[PDB]
RNA sequence: CAAUAGGAGCUUAC
DNA sequence: CCAAACACAAGTGGACCGTAAGCTCCTATTGCTTTAA
DNA sequence: TTAAAGCAATAGGTCCACTTGTGTTTGG
């Protein structure tokens, strides 16, 4: 992880995703500042390991492409590091049922 | 040439039929409507393994008419002739323009051109027959001929051969 | 007559004659050629000058 | 999972009050002589206290109030608001129940604690949203119908049933298994079109009606707008 | 003449959920057709001639992998149209992949 | 290869609406094309009612296939189905 | 919307409709997906062969 | 029932499969070659074969039969024939996507300016999606202005090192502006060369821009032979008795085919480059607004009265064009049309129906062994008193109308026959008042016939249709058969929408004269 | 109406000019595939029948059938008659009288023996149980694709099917 | 046993 | 500091605008030149 | 000298996408 201040320039930023197997994520000091997974808005979202994952997609006798999204740019998948094809859990309040599981894979 | 052969048959039933012994109508349906005909693509159905043993699972009802569907699956054995195959027959017609051989369900006649020229005709013998010095065509003989020749119609086809080769002819 | 496009219609108009007083407005009616292509409604409004 | 026409506005009694309130609507004691049910409404009265392996099922109950007390103030309705819309009215079923028993005369109830609370407790776990031995099936059909298990035990409280309406066995059977057949009648359809019934729903009040309000607000919200009024 | 069964009649019908009378509207009381396609390139390029009981499609040379389809009059015409603007709409009564 | 076993069966036991009004109809329309009837006709002689006095009665011989959105599909026979 | 633009880009692309919508159906004059033909109707054979043996085809 | 029968069996379209007609194929299912522009033979009965009314494209007269199927006005689709074109030319609904792939590839050798080798395109390449491959690969291959033959010891890719165009698009032609190494020399390119150069294109080389081998050649873009479609789809019409103007198609086709004529009348005899260009580009003008009349910047192909061409693009567009005129709404049989009236007197579910509307529309009931009494005395009864019938099905399609049948007493109903009764009590009719703003717009209601021409409503129900009783009309749909009775009764009946799902609350109440009495 | 498992056939832009029989050149149609599949899909090797197999296999069914039509209660001329229809009768006994006027293998035991041995082509391979060949020159001339394999062994195979034929 | 099309204009009920 | 590779912003494009219904009225190519009787 | 048939000829405001030009980074 690699917290800059100001900004991280395009041909710099093309040498994020060439040093395979490391990843690099990096993060603006200024974003950081508010933890958004604390705001009441934001429910908890809790990635999937594998077998979880093949265990969803199994329930519900579903392909990968059918699923709600998420994009690998989105500020909770940034936060939370996601990668291609994992899956988060999004528990949330549900004003008909209490309670209400969500599920989104990642672009 | 006789092949074993995967097919099916799409079947509507009217409702007043939909009685307690209704597969077994169908089965005998399928029985009359298939043990005879021919199909251009397959040959000729000439029997059906385990005629009576058929699953015709359970048929679905068309919306709009109320009648019933059903895909029949089975194996049964066809028979096609092929051009450049040799197939055996016995000859069933004579006449002065060639003779004719029942081949498998059908009849295949070859014409003069296509015939030993050894072989000579003969409208006065008793019985009336091709003759030849050491070769012979009476009626009830055996004839290993190969077709040259297959034109689909779709109800009767027919199959015109060659006996002008080696190894082909009287035998 | 050949540039009936891009020209005004409705200009002429058959006489009402159902009653009396239908043909007297049809006789004294007014036509703004804006159009029903836009959905301005200021030109729709009854205007305190219309008095 | 329900189909739209079969919910009713219901209050949800675990939310409102003070403390206190609660304490005193709930909580039943079994050692405590006074505290404990009124003895002239059930037969068994006089067996009831001092015993202990009831008063263990009652905390239990108790605690499980407590616990949809708080969950329900604390991650659903936390700015304190009760009535909402819910499947099979539960106030209905109630009073058709005393009307078809005819609960006058406040008879002796035949009506146990434990019955009581293992009736409550199968109907909870008899409310299926989802079928299915799988575990996401589980734990989807437990979210389901979180809320309405909370009104069915919000309602169906050892003292309220034995005190306020006052049910005996065949009441209370009654009310269980009209709650099994009229929540398995509030699901909705497989096959519904959902989608245009919304469609329709939302558009048709549109027809009827310095913050921007109205359509134009709607059309901002439905043509998405990466600049507003 | 008859009467319009517009579109939003038609998201009334959908709602209801009554598929049977869409259809039925939209094809036995209207411009309801039959047309046989080909079976190995999808097109109604198929000559029909019914009383001779014969079938061929003349670009694919075939004879019997034909079928026929009941579908909107317009629909056909439609389909006619687009192949005069030499768009291909090749309607296949079973699914590959 | 795409039907579900019958202990596997998880979807609703009940009866829907639109299967309702669908099996009503097919049935009457069987009905109407002179087709035997299971129950004991008293009365009525509207295929519709006929069809509805056999369907309260579980005598209707059809079975929904209802279709799962993978393609896969469940088998019910009408008479299995719990109807309200 | 954009009708011709549409089918001209299908037809360019050798796009493959699956025909899983209403509006397909629709124009199509086929069941759709939908209500009342998101389903099938089979013909059961262990409850009709309970019937009597003279009601029977001939 | 009504279609004669035919050997194939009867399905349904599970899967459509869009995609570009080869010349070969159009060639190939074509019946007549068109080349003679003349409409008649020479106003001489029969018309000139080979010209736009050739009888091999079909019959559109109904004592006449199609020369192609043999059969009659019913039954008779249509047929194609096709015009070949002297020149080449651009399908108009296509110039982009022409423009965008002369762009992306190299217009001398007909490969990819770009190979694997480049990641970029080498990960561009791996998207399933046509269109956004083709998108990815034409960002990034666009720029590059050579085709270079080696791939970045020398080891050669093939390439052969030319330079590339900036190509521009002004009106139907594509320009093409070499930057030479200064004056960039640019020239027109015609739809021949595109159509050349496109040829070349290798099926791998094709996969990649996204296109499909089968059935989206990027060269079948390019116009070389039209269809001519049938006359079904241009009919001919009568104005006074005796006079017939052809459809706008008809007078298009012919316009491209005295195109066609006069572009022969050129490469034949001389031609000093100042007519080839001009009659040529009349050529593509015609071809283009045959397909498309909305051309920005430019005249529309105009008639003699003034209008423009109705072009087909313009046939399948907007509320009144093919697809929401015909397809996604149409006009219906056995429906009905009059005031509504208020009748405190009707139940819920009941809808009053004038005599004359229920004379007018007719039930088809299929005769049993339950309902044949009635219907015989139905039929006994006639057209004219009700309860009567109209029609008699026989078990083939045969009608039987009973009004100019004489003798209606010696007609005896067999079993499975039709009879198209009359509009009776209790039926099941869709009753709708628009606009129809949600599902219970449109309800089901029970018949009850009645004199005094207007439809009655029980007053309750006036809520949900937004209606009331002063001037409002109502229309009425009759279901003709069992599925869509059993489907109206028991999905949209009145008495089951009482409660909306849209504010789960009841939309049906007592109002405007029973709730002041009730207070 | 008459469909199997060989279903789409769709049109690729291409032609083929292999598309013509040849019996002499292993071109058959493409309803012969060299992997068949079975009426579950699943995969499964062409079978090409030699007249032993096919006459056991029809003789079964018709007994079969026959014992299914009697309740459960020995002439090919008569064998054929289980059939429905005057043609039908007509067609199988041509049939079976051909299968009993050229049948070298008269039982089920030397057929199993010939399947054993034989299990190569399953074209040659019933065509060897079905043309008697004296030495390696009648196959190898009237079946010219034995050349090209270098797998021939038609010497012995043919002397111990010639063995194995019973009189006549 | 067979009753044109396209336009414009004025209206009806929301 | 002059060069290639590459990104962002601005301007000029296009497409669409409730539903159903009724009636009446007008127009459906016209004019000029050439050929044949 | 007149009539019929055929061919030719005129003068509303928003948003999105694509293309071109000018600025930034890395560096020969
Ligand atoms: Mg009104
Ligand atoms: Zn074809
Ligand atoms: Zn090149």
């Amino acid at each position: 992880i690699f917290i800059y201040q100001n900004n991280i320039t395009p041909s710099a930023n093309k040498m994020i995703p060439t040093v395979s197997p490391a990843i690099i994520e990096t993060f603006q000091e200024s974003d950081l500042v508010v933890n958004i997974t604390h705001h009441e808005l934001v429910p908890k979202h809790i990635r999937l390991s594998d077998g979880e994952k093949s265990q969803l997609l199994q329930r519900y006798k579903l392909k990968e492409s059918q699923l709600p999204r998420i994009q690998r740019e989105d500020p909770v998948a940034r936060y939370l590091g996601l990668k291609r094809g994992q899956v988060v859990k999004i528990i949330r309040r549900s004003e008909t049922s209490g309670r209400y599981a969500s599920y989104r894979i990642c672009l | 040439m006789f092949f074993l052969k995967d097919l099916s048959l799409i079947l509507t039933l009217h409702p007043s039929y939909f009685g307690p012994q209704m597969n077994q109508y169908l089965r005998e349906k399928l029985l009359t409507d298939v043990e005879g005909t021919c199909t251009g693509q397959f040959g000729y159905i000439v029997t059906v393994l385990d005629g009576m043993n058929i699953d015709v699972g359970k048929g679905r009802i068309i919306p709009g008419s109320g009648s019933a569907e059903f895909e029949v699956k089975y194996r049964a054995v066809v028979w096609k002739p092929f051009k450049g195959e040799v197939v055996d027959a016995i000859v069933s017609n004579v006449s002065p323009i060639g003779f004719f051989a029942d081949v498998g369900p059908l009849n295949v006649f070859v014409s003069t051109r296509l015939i030993p020229d050894n072989l000579v005709y003969n409208p006065s013998n008793s019985p009336p027959a091709y003759m030849s010095n050491d070769e012979l065509i009476t009626k009830g003989s055996k004839v290993r001929l190969k077709v040259v020749g297959t034109r689909t119609d779709v109800n009767e086809i027919y199959a015109i051969g060659s006996i002008k080769e080696d190894f082909l002819g009287a035998i | 007559q050949k540039k009936a496009m891009s020209s005004r219609a409705g200009v002429s108009q058959v006489l009402n004659r159902y009653t009396y007083s239908s043909t007297l407005s049809h006789l004294r009616r007014t036509n703004t050629p804006i159009g029903r292509d836009g959905k301005l409604a200021k030109p729709r409004q009854l205007h305190n000058t219309h008095w | 999972g329900l189909d739209g026409t079969q919910v009713e506005r219901q209050t949800i009694d675990t939310i409102p009050g003070s403390d206190k309130a609660f304490h005193k609507r709930y909580y039943v004691d079994l050692m405590d002589e006074k505290n404990s049910i009124k003895p002239d409404v059930i037969e068994y009265a006089a067996d009831i206290l001092g015993d202990v392996e009831l008063q263990k099922e009652l905390n239990s109950e108790y605690e499980q109030l407590v616990s949809d007390r708080k969950f329900l103030r604390e991650i659903v309705f936390v700015n304190g608001d009760h009535n909402w819309p819910l499947p099979v009215n539960l106030r209905r079923i109630i009073q058709n129940a005393q009307q078809i028993f005819h609960l006058d005369r406040a008879k002796a109830s035949d009506l146990t604690i434990p019955e009581i609370i293992h009736g409550v407790r199968d109907l909870c776990k008899k409310l299926f949203v989802l079928r299915g031995e799988n575990e996401l099936i589980k734990e989807a059909q437990q979210n389901a119908t979180s809320l309405f298990q909370c009104l069915v035990r919000a309602r169906l409280a050892t003292r309220r049933i034995l005190e306020e309406f006052r049910l005996n066995r065949d009441a209370f059977e009654w009310v269980l298994g009209t709650i099994e057949a009229q929540f398995q009648r509030s699901l909705v359809h497989p096959g519904e079109m959902v989608g245009v019934i919304a469609a329709q729903s939302i558009g048709e009040p549109a027809t009827q009606m310095n913050v921007t309000l109205g359509v134009p607000r709607l059309k901002e919200i439905l043509n998405v707008a990466k600049n507003i009024k | 003449g008859g009467l319009r069964f517009g579109e939003m009649e038609r998201d009334c019908m959908i709602a209801h959920g009554a598929a049977g009378f869409l259809k039925e509207r939209l094809m036995e009381a209207s411009d309801a057709f039959r047309v046989h396609v080909c079976g190995i390139c999808g097109l109604m390029s198929v000559i029909a001639n019914l009383k001779k009981n014969q079938f061929e499609c003349r670009s694919c040379k075939n004879k019997t992998n034909i079928y026929q389809l009941h579908i909107p009059y317009a629909a056909k015409l439609l389909f006619q149209e687009l192949m005069a603007m030499n768009i291909a709409p090749r309607l296949y009564t079973e699914r590959s992949g | 290869e795409l039907a579900i076993l019958k202990e596997e069966r998880t979807t609703t036991p009940y009866l829907t609406k639109y299967e309702r009004a669908r099996i009503l109809g097919t049935r009457a329309l069987q009905i109407s094309m002179n087709a035997p009837v299971l129950v004991d006709i008293e009365g009525e002689t509207d295929p519709l009612q006929i069809a509805m006095k056999e369907l309260s009665q579980r005598k209707i011989p059809l079975v929904i296939r209802r279709y799962l959105p993978d393609g896969s599909y469940e088998d019910w026979g009408c008479d299995e189905l719990i109807v309200d | 919307e954009e009708t011709v633009e549409i089918l001209f880009e299908a037809g360019a692309a050798a796009e493959l409709d699956d025909c899983r919508g209403v509006s397909e159906n629709v124009m199509l004059g086929q069941l759709a997906p939908m209500g009342t033909g998101a389903f099938d109707v089979m013909i059961d054979e262990k409850l009709l062969t309970s019937l009597p043996a003279d009601y029977a085809p001939t | 029932s009504q279609f004669p029968y035919s050997s194939a069996p009867l399905r349904s379209v599970k899967e459509v499969q869009f995609g570009l007609l080869s010349p070969e194929e159009i060639r190939a299912i074509s019946v007549v070659k068109i080349e003679y522009p003349e409409i008649m033979d020479e106003s001489r009965q029969r018309p000139r074969e080979g010209g736009l009314n050739d009888p091999k494209l079909g019959s559109i007269d109904r004592n006449f039969k199609c020369q192609t199927c043999g059969e009659g006005m019913a039954e008779c689709p249509g047929h194609f024939g096709h015009m070949e074109l002297a020149k080449p030319v651009f399908h108009i609904g296509f110039i982009p996507k022409i423009k965008k792939v002369c762009e992306c590839i190299c217009m001398n050798c007909g490969k990819l300016l770009l190979d694997e080798t480049n990641p970029t395109m080498a990960q561009a390449i791996r998207i399933r999606d046509p269109k956004k491959r083709f998108n990815a690969v034409w960002q990034l291959c666009k720029t590059k202005m050579v085709c270079e033959a080696d791939a970045p010891k020398v080891v050669s890719r093939g390439g052969c090192g030319n330079t590339q165009p900036v190509v521009r698009k002004d009106g139907m032609k594509l320009w093409g502006t070499w930057k030479k190494s200064a004056q960039p020399e640019r020239k027109l390119l015609t739809p021949g060369e595109i159509l050349n150069v496109f040829k070349h294109i290798s099926p791998e080389d094709c996969f990649r821009l996204g296109f499909n081998e089968d059935y989206a050649r990027p060269e079948w873009m390019i116009i070389t032979v039209l269809p001519v479609p049938p006359p079904q789809v241009r009919p001919s019409i009568a104005m006074d008795e005796t006079t017939q103007g052809q459809d706008d198609l008809t007078h298009k086709l012919s316009d491209i085919l005295k195109a066609n004529i006069n572009v022969q009348k050129l490469e034949m005899d001389g031609s000093p480059q100042h007519i080839i260009n001009e009659v040529e580009q009349l050529l593509q003008f015609h071809v283009a607004t045959y397909m498309d009349n909305d051309i920005a910047g430019q005249p529309q192909a105009l008639q003699k009265s003034g209008r423009p061409v109705k072009a087909i693009r313009a046939r399948l567009k907007g509320k009144e064009g093919r697809l929401r005129g015909n397809l996604m709404g149409k006009r219906v049989d056995f429906s009905a049309r009059t005031v509504i009236s208020g009748d405190p007197n009707l139940e819920l579910d009941q809808v009053g129906v004038p005599i004359s509307i229920a004379k007018t529309l007719s039930y088809p009931e299929t005769v049993t062994q339950y309902n044949i009494h009635r219907l015989t005395e139905y039929v006994r009864n006639g057209p004219n008193e009700h309860p009567g019938a109209k029609y008699v099905i026989r078990d083939n399609g045969d009608r039987i109308d009973l009004r100019y049948h004489k003798r209606a007493g010696d007609i005896v109903l067999q079993y499975g026959w039709k009879v198209e009764r009359h509009l009776m009590d209790d039926d099941p009719v869709l009753f709708n008042r628009q606009p129809s703003l949600h599902k219970m717009s449109m309800m089901a209601h029970r018949v009850k016939v009645m004199p005094y021409s207007t439809f009655r409503l029980n007053l309750s129900v006036t809520s949900p249709y937004n209606a009331d009783f002063d001037g409002d009309e109502m229309n009425l749909h009759v279901p003709q058969s069992e599925e869509t009775r059993a489907e109206l009764s028991q999905l949209c009946a009145v008495p089951l929408q009482i409660v909306s799902p849209q504010s789960n609350k009841p939309v049906m109440g007592i109002v405007q004269d029973t709730l002041c009495g009730v207070r | 109406v008459s469909t199997s498992t060989v279903g789409a056939r769709r049109r690729r832009a291409k032609q083929q000019v292999d598309d013509e029989e040849n019996a002499t050149l292993l071109r058959l149609g493409p309803e012969f595939a060299l992997k068949q599949y079975d009426h579950d899909g699943n995969e499964h090797d062409l079978i090409a029948l030699s007249l032993s197999e096919s006459r056991l296999l029809i003789r079964e069914a018709l007994k079969a059938r026959s014992r299914a039509r009697n309740g459960g209660v020995i002439d090919d001329d008569e064998l054929a008659k289980v059939t429905s229809g005057a043609v039908a009768n007509g067609v199988v006994k041509k049939t079976l009288d051909y299968l009993n006027t050229f049948a070298r293998f008269k039982d089920e035991e030397t057929c199993t023996a010939v399947d054993q041995l034989l299990h190569l082509h399953p074209f040659e391979i019933a065509q060897l149980s079905s043309l008697g060949c004296e030495d390696v020159d009648e196959a190898i001339t009237l079946i010219p694709s034995l050349a090209a394999k270098k797998e021939v062994n038609l010497q012995r195979i043919l002397d111990e099917l010639n063995r194995l034929e019973d009189p006549y």
